[PDB]
């Protein structure tokens, strides 16, 4: 019961203007999420 | 999705995740065919007051 959406564009610190993100996936996983982190 | 109408080819630029389209009455206006993903317009069969 989880969603991912995304968008990806070239640019000229977050840039101004408008973005609409298409869904990549719905994942039927039902996982309890309260916390997150990023891989580098 | 049961219904009755004229099915046609259509130019509607369905994004790869979109499966069907709606008119403002919530009535379905187009469908992607599930066996081969062509975008079909749906129009009511020809009608009018007599
Ligand atoms: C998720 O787990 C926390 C404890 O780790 C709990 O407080 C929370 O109620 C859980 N989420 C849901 C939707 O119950
Ligand atoms: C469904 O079956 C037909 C005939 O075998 C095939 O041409 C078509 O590509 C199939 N579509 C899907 C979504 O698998």
């Amino acid at each position: 019961y989880f969603k991912i959406y995304s968008k990806h564009t070239p640019i000229n610190d977050l840039p101004q203007g408008f973005s609409a993100l298409e869904p990549l996936v719905d994942l039927p996983i039902g996982i309890n999420i309260t916390r997150f982190q990023t891989l580098l | 999705l049961t219904g009755t109408g004229v099915l046609t080819e259509s130019n509607k630029k369905f994004l790869p995740f979109q499966q069907f389209g709606r008119d403002i009455a919530d009535t379905t206006d187009a469908v992607r065919d599930p066996q081969t993903l062509e975008i079909l317009d749906i129009t009511p069969c020809s009608f009018g007051g007599v």
